[PDB]
């Protein structure tokens, strides 16, 4: 402190994940289990209202609907493995219209 | 409250210094010793790489062979295919030493060459007995 | 700043929080709500204001309230207690002023002060001027105690006490305000010359003070990081630290140079291996060499598969000749490395005796600053003041300090030439005995209520005590006397008839020629009218040239002076006077330093007063009767004059803490 002259200069001192995460742990869930995934009902009253236009006064076996949702669910699945390929092949993740026509179109169904 | 710029103060150094009255006294003759000896590992090596520099007096000047410069053709001769089957057999997939030695077929012809008589001479066949040594 | 924050930072008190002093007084208003302290802040600091205001008169209390927020009447008498209780504790109306209303007639107590100091000059007149008898005892013939100035026809120079630390906060500026002191600026250009005359470049002094601020850094973080504060059951000095230090640094460099030759050894046997495969692959060429011109020898289209067997034995002696050509190109680059760094080694950087002079000298001006040696300061508190610095440049006294005790000394009792023998305290009083210092047989008796004694602390270390106290202080007392220490620094004046340095220099430096001697005669001063020097000693040695003639030590600083000015250009000079702290019985060194095993609770320890037994048994508690003050019996400002002022202040603000109202009567 008595220091006048050239003074000592030292001794002093909500949670929203990111878009992404969801999906893909929704993926894993989906993937592990076999469950339907469209609903019983709505489907049932869909599949009546196709054969309505094809023969009137039809009358469906609960077996034959459960097949035809298998059938269908898997047709789908398929389906968009084939558009989630087309998507990555074109630089892109998101899926459009025009990924699920190339596989059709490449599948021969036109 | 951090060490100054280029400057290590440890507190084990501190210690050394001053564990006894002649502490820093044999501390600097150990790195004066261990100063001496560096110096003379220095002086031994630098003798046996000046007598390993005298052994390689002259090169490798007279052992040189002019290089046989010559351009590259396109048609492939009897011998020319030998000689590149016989270069498979030793050197495997080293192109550049087949190309030189087939001497007139170029690195990209060699490369070529494994592809279009690839059944026609049995490349895999050369290939997994290059393999095999 | 300005205004009433302003005000506070030249009283030292925070602008926005109050004190620890300021809640143990108003316990109500530091509980209350927050608005309440902030009106007290306002009034204090806006008391404050008037005050720095105008120091040369009385600052009432009835304009105050007048001249303070229009006609202010929402507080039942509230200005009263926070004026009065600010007035007392030194806060406002710090000093000695002119008192406008008059002091009482008739005084209330009686108190012995011992010494007659800055500390005994200005408890002594806040004790008058609140109405109390006081009587200073002297043993000097004169006043200021460790406040010496050298006053012959017209040479002015000052032995103990001139220059000041800055006016930013200090209550110096006041004094100077109030007493006639021409203060006069401190040019910090102080350029260094060697032993044998020389000054010092430029880049070689920044260097060194570089070198000096580094180790001071070194001295920080050892102290409150490595908290390197006991070795072999001992407190740790900062000499031994330090001294450390650099001896590390010369372990540094010859570890850089172990670790520069073990890059080189690395590298040469890099280059041993690759030679080693030079001239196996020499001889492997050298054979390949011979076996194909045997090859030559017969014709290519004669013998059949020489095509593929020479230009295989071709290609190989190629490759292994394109290999040795690039280790060639290693080869090249490592002899250029090897002409490269060959004569220019990253070594050779300690600090010589070219720098350890220089660095001698700013250890002995650190020294001087606390006049010790660096092997007796704490490493843990020796800049535990370091945080209280006041603002500003520093400023000295053109005409001599003594001008402000015996300004000070106006209108007290003081007994000059009265040396105090013993000192005894009851619970019914004091008693101090005295004799005379023209003749020891003469004996002087004094009865008081209260003593304040402002004797330095070494007196009191030293065995036989020079003053006696009954009864006898108690242990704890005794041992922080003892375990402080009472430092020493001296001074010699030199009074010349003409003008023979730079004037435009006020100070210039003398480096020492070995360590021991770094405190002799290194550093001088110019800032008075007549051509007069100051020269500093410090140290070891500022002991040992205490025992030492007046010409020796003045033919000393004629031979310093003469190796660096000429000796036709340095005249003798007419007056010399050398200063002898140590020697004096009355000072017993110069002023206090905080000593290796002490600590900043010392200086509180010598504030508490002692307070004497009941001389019945079973009597209730007696009051306090002995104080001290002076330099170290404070804590924040401790070995400067306003320091011992402030002790002054301190002791008359605790006169109304020790008296406490007149609510224990009742
Ligand atoms: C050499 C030196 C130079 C200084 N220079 C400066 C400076 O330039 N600037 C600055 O701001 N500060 C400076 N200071 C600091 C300042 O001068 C002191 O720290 C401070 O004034 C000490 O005052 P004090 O009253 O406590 O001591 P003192 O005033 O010394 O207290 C004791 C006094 O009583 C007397 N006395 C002694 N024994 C007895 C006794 N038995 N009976 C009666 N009286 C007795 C003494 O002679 C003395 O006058 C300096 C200090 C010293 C030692």
């Amino acid at each position: 402190t008595m220091q006048t002259a050239r003074k000592s200069t030292g001794g002093k001192a909500p949670h929203r994940y990111r878009p992404g995460t969801v999906a893909l742990r929704e993926i894993r869930r989906y993937q592990k289990s076999t469950e339907l995934l469209i609903r019983k009902l709505p489907f049932q009253r869909l599949v009546r209202e196709i054969a309505q236009d094809f023969k009137t006064d039809l009358r469906f076996q609960s077996s034959a609907v459960m097949a035809l949702q298998e059938a269908s669910e898997a047709y789908l699945v398929a389906l968009f493995e084939d558009t989630n390929l087309c998507a990555i092949h074109a630089k892109r993740v998101t899926i459009m219209p025009k990924d699920i026509q190339l596989a059709r179109r490449i599948r021969g169904e036109r | 409250r951090k060490p100054p710029k280029g400057m290590f103060l440890s507190q084990e150094d501190v210690e050394a210094v001053s564990a006894n009255a002649t502490a820093a006294t044999t501390v600097l003759r150990q790195l004066d010793m261990e100063l001496v000896s560096v110096k003379r590992q220095i002086q031994n090596i630098k003798q046996t790489n000046s007598a390993l520099k005298e052994k390689l007096d002259g090169g490798i000047e007279p052992y040189r062979l002019p290089e046989v410069i010559q351009k590259c053709n396109a048609r492939w001769t009897t011998e020319e295919q030998l000689l590149a089957v016989q270069a498979i057999r030793k050197y495997g997939r080293d192109f550049q030493a087949i190309s030189d030695v087939i001497g007139n077929k170029s690195v990209v012809q060699v490369k070529n060459f494994f592809v279009n008589y690839r059944r026609r001479f049995n490349i895999d066949e050369v290939l997994q007995e290059w393999e095999a040594e | 700043p300005s205004g009433v924050e302003g005000a506070a930072f030249q009283s030292r008190l925070p602008h926005d929080r109050m004190t620890s002093q300021e809640a143990a007084c108003f316990p109500d208003i530091i509980s209350g709500p927050q608005q309440t302290q902030k009106v007290f802040l306002f009034i204090r600091n806006r008391t404050l204001q008037l005050w720095l205001d105008n120091p040369k008169i009385q600052l009432t209390f009835e304009a105050t309230l007048q001249q303070l927020e229009a006609p202010y009447n929402s507080d039942t008498v509230l200005v009263h207690r926070v004026h009065s209780y600010l007035e007392r504790h030194g806060l406002i109306n710090f000093g000695i002023y002119k008192r406008i209303k008059p002091l009482p007639t008739k005084k209330t107590g009686k108190v012995i002060i011992i010494g007659s100091g800055v500390s005994g000059l200005a408890a002594a007149r806040q004790l008058q001027s609140f109405g109390m008898d006081v009587t200073l005892l002297e043993a000097r013939d004169r006043v200021g105690g460790r406040v010496a100035t050298f006053r012959k026809g017209n040479y002015v120079a000052d032995l103990g006490a001139m220059v000041v630390t800055g006016l930013g906060g200090n209550p110096m500026a006041v004094v100077s305000k109030q007493v006639n002191m021409e203060l006069a600026k401190i040019k910090q250009k102080c350029p260094l010359y060697e032993a044998n005359g020389q000054a010092v470049p430029k880049e070689k002094d920044e260097m060194v003070e570089q070198e000096f601020n580094r180790l001071l850094e070194a001295t920080s973080y050892l102290s409150h990081q490595l908290d390197f504060n006991v070795l072999n059951n001992k407190p740790v000095s900062l000499g031994q630290a330090l001294e450390v230090v650099i001896q590390l640094q010369e372990k540094h460099v010859k570890d850089e140079q172990i670790e520069h030759w073990k890059k080189i050894v690395k590298t040469q046997e890099e280059l041993k291996e690759l030679l080693n495969k030079m001239v196996n692959l020499k001889e492997k060429i050298k054979e390949l060499h011979q076996q194909y011109k045997e090859a030559s020898e017969v014709k290519p289209p004669r013998d059949i598969t020489a095509e593929f067997l020479v230009k295989s034995k071709h290609r190989d002696l190629t490759a292994l000749c394109k290999e040795y050509d690039e280790l060639a190109e290693t080869q090249g680059k490592l002899e250029e490395k090897l002409q490269e760094l060959e004569a220019n080694p990253p070594s050779d950087v300690y600090l010589s005796s070219r720098d350890r002079q220089i660095l001698d000298w700013h250890f002995a001006n650190l020294e001087f600053a606390n006049a010790t040696p660096l092997s007796t300061l704490s490493l843990k508190h020796w800049d535990q003041d370091d945080d209280f610095e006041f603002t500003g440049s520093h400023l000295t006294v053109r005409n001599g300090y003594s001008c402000v005790p015996v300004a000070l000394a106006e209108g007290l009792d003081i007994k000059l030439n009265t040396a105090v023998r013993q000192v005894r305290y009851t619970a019914s009083g004091c008693e101090v005995i005295a004799v005379n210092t023209a003749s020891t047989s003469q004996t002087f008796i004094y009865k008081c209520d209260a003593v304040l004694c402002t004797l330095p602390l070494g007196v009191l270390k030293q065995q036989p005590p020079a003053v006696q106290f009954v009864p006898p202080l108690p242990e704890w007392k005794t041992s922080a006397v003892q375990r402080m220490g009472f430092g020493n620094l001296n001074k010699v004046v030199l009074c010349f008839d003409r003008v023979f340095w730079d004037p435009s220099v006020n100070l210039f430096g003398h480096v020492g020629s070995t360590t021991a001697s770094r405190g002799e005669l290194f550093l001088f001063w110019n800032l008075y009218k007549a051509p007069i020097l100051l020269a500093l000693v410090a140290g070891e040695a500022a002991g040992i040239m205490e025992a030492i003639s007046d010409a020796v030590i003045v033919g000393r600083c004629l031979a310093i002076l003469k190796g660096i000015f000429g000796s036709s250009a340095v005249p003798q000079p007419k007056e010399t006077v050398v200063s002898r702290w140590r020697a004096d019985p009355w000072a017993r060194g110069s002023y206090s330093y905080v000593a290796a095993g002490s600590s900043g609770n010392d200086y509180d320890l010598m504030a508490q007063p002692i307070t004497p037994g009941p001389s019945i048994p079973g009597a209730p508690q007696p009051i306090p009767r002995l104080f001290f003050a002076g330099e170290h019996t404070i804590r924040n400002y401790p070995a400067t004059v306003h320091g011992a002022l402030l002790s002054g202040l301190r002791e008359a603000g605790r006169i109304a803490d020790q008296f406490l109202g007149a609510m224990y009567t009742l």
